[PDB]
């Protein structure tokens, strides 16, 4: 607040009537750019009990992707039915 | 084969887009009906001579060739050239009646041109009437009642009754498990429901469903009401900032028509020229009358038609649509 | 005699011209409706069964109108009627100044007025209220369900909405009928207080059907219809006019009457929207 | 088909359309040139000739 | 961090194809807002040296 | 998918995509478009 | 200031704006241009 008071001087403009961006708009791409810089260099820790706890990657485990024959509800019904069917089929058989 | 059709063969050894039998009355009433709406203009209204036969193919593809050792084995063996799921279409009658007053036909009487007008008003009357009672309607009933069946779901049965029970597989309408049956009643589709928004949904639902052979083709639709297309709009436009999108208005990375009265909680995916209606020669049979016992100039008209969609492997619906969050 | 006036009268101004006019011979009656009704196909087991009863065309719910007079006055000054004289082009001059005024004055009073009070008085409706019924009283008189307030919408961002292009977007999709809501000729028309850069037909294009402005409004509303579904009916011949040339004040007196009535043809092809008001929070 | 007009142009059209597609259906597939291409252990035209596809994955 | 690293993962953007606005200006606007509101409705004060 | 015959505006490595009809989606090429011919 | 005869594009109060060459810079006035008149 104390640097938009400051900007709102007229003696503060170094651009002329083209360009004369807002001193909102100004101080808010530069607290931008200065916070995505070190959101970007820096990384995430894991010393802490809620995150450490079961969270970080998405899961642990064999079967993720490999098979997936279900995976979108369509293909689980087309595959369902399938299923059905040869159960149906093997019912003549032990 | 017959005499006709085995002459016409041999000659053929030794617009192409819409079908012509002869001048009538009944095909130039159906052409200028058509001619009217724009949706009727995208469609296949076909002529037909017959109660009870088998439907012409129209945009049927497959794989014919084949290679096999001729030389001392096997024979060549042909494919089918339109061999469909099931095709048997049984056209039947259905009739409008209207009537005017006195008061206000002696009212439209004093201006000129009004007979033109009267008969473009009841051409538009009927084309909508054709469209809202195709994609509703899913069962016929002899003496219709028009009390608690507003939208016209009660004349003749329709494309998304036709997939409902001629072919099943090709509708999802629940999620189910090997246990749970119905584990959720309708698809729901929100931040947490069973999808992430309505273009994943067609996405896979064109994946799965349809075939491999129209799943590649430059002409295909995504029917859908307009209820659910303003609900996935709005939001977008409801912002602070590319404005074109409006234009065309593509999801799922297919082109999307609105038609109207389409039940909201439902879309159907396909190409627009696979689904038709049928409609018998000359059975357009059209009578006046000017009883006074309620002084009013009735008429009653009544034609012979029968939907149809072509080839049910083409496209598929779905249906019980719910956007909402799902927290 | 008066069709010639006001076919002339229609085609002096330029958005008479695409709105349409009729005269009627009887005083109060049903209005000529040639709207879409609802559906009309159905089946009936006629043999051996019940009877093929028809069902009603251009059903009548509220179709009750009654033409009310009006009436103009002139009041020319002798010391003036020469001035006009003398510059070589009196009687053009006269003529298009005369059927301007009443050609702006028929529009101006149309997107007004809220009863018939007569003995109207210039001195407190600037905007001539009290004059006749208007389309934009009409349509909040008789079935208001084509009129939004919900407590005052704001266009502004913090608002019920963001901008008034969702606005136009949730209008057309939930009040207008569904089977007018596509139509080449459904236009939006809007006042001065609401347009920011976009008969005058503007460039842009708000929701995705044209916008245009007419000579006259509310203070900040918007109306989205056809430009054929409101029409002003006027009686077949009912138009006197007479010219005293009085002395007594120095002066030369002009009377004139008519008998019109506005209505609204179809009332559920369109739509208004008011209390709009560019505010944020 | 006989029963209406110009049917023998529908035939030509239709019968050259299901030609073409079936060229380049088999052009970015088949890997073999068996004897005998049985159409329904394989969907696709994969049995019916070698595709640029597979040359480029066969030669180089 | 932690909420780019949620709404990257597919099962987040109620978006479809149109619109699919990245999570960080999605975040850098929320950001933004939340801010800016407070910093009009706030004022200054002259109680420091 | 990984999106007669359409051009795609976008180009994705400076050089203009297509699509043509069928094609085994989980692989792609990059060549020119007189490369290829047949024979009859 | 505050800003033949040129036309100003946008509107200051949804009115298009003018400038006259000789005009006292610290005033304005709201007028159509037909207003105005000179009798010889």
């Amino acid at each position: 607040h104390l640097s938009i008071l400051v900007q709102e001087n007229p003696l503060a403009n170094t651009t002329g009537h083209q360009g004369y961006v807002a001193p909102e708009k100004a101080v808010m791409q530069q607290v931008k750019s200065s916070l995505e810089q070190k959101i970007k260099q820096m990384q995430i820790s894991l010393t802490g009990e809620p995150v450490l706890r079961l969270t970080g990657l998405s899961a642990a485990t064999l079967p993720h992707m490999d098979y997936e024959v279900a995976g979108t509800p369509a293909q689980r019904k087309v595959w369902q039915d399938k299923i059905d069917q040869q159960g149906a089929e093997l019912k003549a058989r032990g | 084969m017959r005499q006709e059709t085995r002459f016409k063969f041999n000659a053929y050894l030794s617009v192409s887009k819409k079908f012509t039998v002869e001048p009538s009355v009944t095909q130039t009433l159906m052409n200028t009906m058509q001619e009217s709406s724009d949706f009727l203009t995208r469609i296949n209204i076909v002529p037909v001579s017959e109660m009870k036969g088998e439907k012409i193919g129209i945009g049927v593809t497959g794989s014919i060739a084949s290679t096999t050792d001729t030389a001392g084995g096997t024979e060549r063996q042909p494919k089918d050239f339109s061999k469909l799921a099931s095709n048997k279409y049984e056209c039947d009658q259905i009739n409008f009646d209207f009537y005017i007053r006195y008061k206000t036909l002696d009212l439209w009487a004093r201006y000129q041109d009004f007979q033109l007008r009267i008969r473009n008003a009841i051409i538009k009357r009927q084309s909508l009437d054709f469209i809202m009672a195709g994609f509703n309607g899913v069962k016929r009933a002899e003496t219709s009642d028009r009390s608690s069946n507003p939208m016209l779901q009660d004349v003749a049965v329709g494309w998304l009754q036709k997939y409902r029970n001629e072919a099943p597989a090709r509708v999802m309408s629940k999620v189910t498990d090997e246990e749970g049956r119905t584990t959720s009643e309708v698809i729901r589709v929100g931040k947490g429901g069973d999808y992430a928004s309505l273009d994943a949904l067609v996405m896979d639902a064109t994946n799965n469903l349809i075939e491999p052979w129209y799943q590649e083709d430059p002409d295909l639709v995504v029917i859908v009401g307009r209820q659910l297309l303003a609900d996935k709009y709005f939001p977008i436009v409801n912002k602070e900032q590319a404005d074109v999108i409006i234009s065309q208005k593509r999801i799922g990375n297919l082109p999307a028509v609105r038609v109207p009265y389409f039940p909201a909680d439902a879309m159907l995916i396909t190409k627009l020229e696979n689904l038709s209606i049928y409609y018998m020669d000359d059975s357009h049979r059209r009578v006046i009358e000017e009883n006074p016992k309620l002084d009013r100039v009735e008429n009653y008209e009544s034609m012979n038609i029968d939907y149809v969609v072509e080839d049910y492997a083409a496209g598929c619906l779905v249906e019980k649509i719910k956007v909402g969050d799902f927290s």
